[PDB]
């Protein structure tokens, strides 16, 4: 699942800025 | 008998540094995760576009905090004819593909250096043994 | 005496898709261009704030509709600033800096649309004053 | 009226003569900025205002360049209504200024493809450059 | 047997477009000229710098004039070890300088293009063949 | 005296190849 793929989960939002983000 | 290259282009690019600036401020001590596939796609006569697909994520180990993650989908339009089904199972997942890394390489570069992170230049790859990796699943499959 | 300086400019987030390749091609060239902007502050230190400008690119063929190609960018900076009243100071954030940020996200959008070997795409100048008076009210 | 037709590149030059051993000795970094600027009338309430910039690094315990950077980032302007000095701080300030930051940029694209660690120039006065004018 | 990249810099860099803003009023009707060659110096122990100059010329066919001129010295340096000596000639002839050639094409067309002159993204190099010519 | 400008001295090498170098 790439970091542009749309997050499975139908925000909308990008799995890395989403479900996938890594900030800290 | 031939082997054309027509277009090199990028498909899909993403790079991403979620911890700036502050993860500046640790000991720059990276642990580099390297992610590499490929896949080719028929697109005319004689015509495949090969795409070489790459991942790249750092972190720094005495946080595990990620630096960045950098994802790159480098592709290209070939022109191929006239090879054994063995001959162009090799030109696509190990010729064409280390055509692309190259270009690839340099994308990488580009971005990590926008974020200002020191110097990534991804050490060659022989493809070579990704040709072995087809073959050896493919006597797997066809073996049902 | 009042100071602004740049301590970094990197970029915090990338992204690029040409979804309908090689295919596109083929299609006539007639662009339609989809550009959205916007930027936020946020203070990192004493006397250090992160400007962040955030650029969205869209453009698609007219006669299809079909994408050729979405390019987002955020492009970011560290600046030292300090002596400035309210209004003085959120002019600098909200158009100085994201001015002085501007050059490195258009060349960043250009070197990415050339990648995907799309025709030159050079962002227009933008005037950040505009962006100015609307933070105000 | 103001208004920015074009802006380009008229002449870029980047060189890092001591490479690659410059990268073993200690990064202690002396910076030469030199600046200007000059305009030409292309054309009818059309002016080209070019600006001028000259960066040079050398290492201060060697003396031995680190890389020098010249470029004329240039741009074409619609200027009509505006009195002489008006006219005057137009050219040698708010244009110079608007070209600035591609300027920079520029510096900053050519230092990066030289290994080197950034360098974003300083924000520049550009209203000295209309005093000294007039002076 | 090894080869690894230590170090990607440019060392040289030109780009000129003496006819401007006006050359932008002719008919968009180029003649590239595109020049190569490649040099390599030992730097240490197992350590090459190899050397990819590239010169590119652009004129406008109905007129003569130049529309830019753009010369870059892309170079890197490797650690290499292990190989016979035509296998090492061909990895400092072509191997290596090819690594360098999309790093060089990179500049060239950023370079281009802030002359805001039409994209030109030099085609790919055989260098394998660039290598033969070195053997004769 | 430019950079990319011909050495003042008809070489007809760049001035930064020429009397411009600054090759320790
Ligand atoms: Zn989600
Ligand atoms: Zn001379």
């Amino acid at each position: 699942i790439g970091r542009n793929e749309p997050c499975p989960c139908g925000s909308g939002k990008k799995y890395k800025h989403c479900h996938g983000s890594r900030v800290a | 008998p031939v082997l054309q290259i027509q277009r090199i282009y990028v498909k899909d690019v993403s790079f991403e540094a979620p911890n700036l600036p502050h993860i500046f401020q640790q000991e720059w001590k990276p642990k580099l995760g390297f992610d590499l596939s490929t896949e080719t796609t028929q697109v005319g006569d004689d015509l495949y576009e090969v795409v070489l697909n790459i991942s790249v994520e750092t972190t720094l180990e005495d946080s595990g905090d990620v630096a960045f993650i950098c994802e790159v989908k480098q592709a290209g339009v070939f022109t191929i004819s006239g090879l054994e089904d063995v001959q162009m199972a090799h030109c696509l997942t190990s010729q064409c593909p280390n055509m692309l890394f190259p270009y690839a390489r340099e994308l990488v570069s580009n971005l990590v250096n926008r974020g200002t992170f020191p110097a990534l230049n991804l050490s060659p790859v022989n493809f070579d043994a990704l040709f072995v990796e087809y073959m050896n699943r493919q006597q797997a499959e066809n073996a049902e």
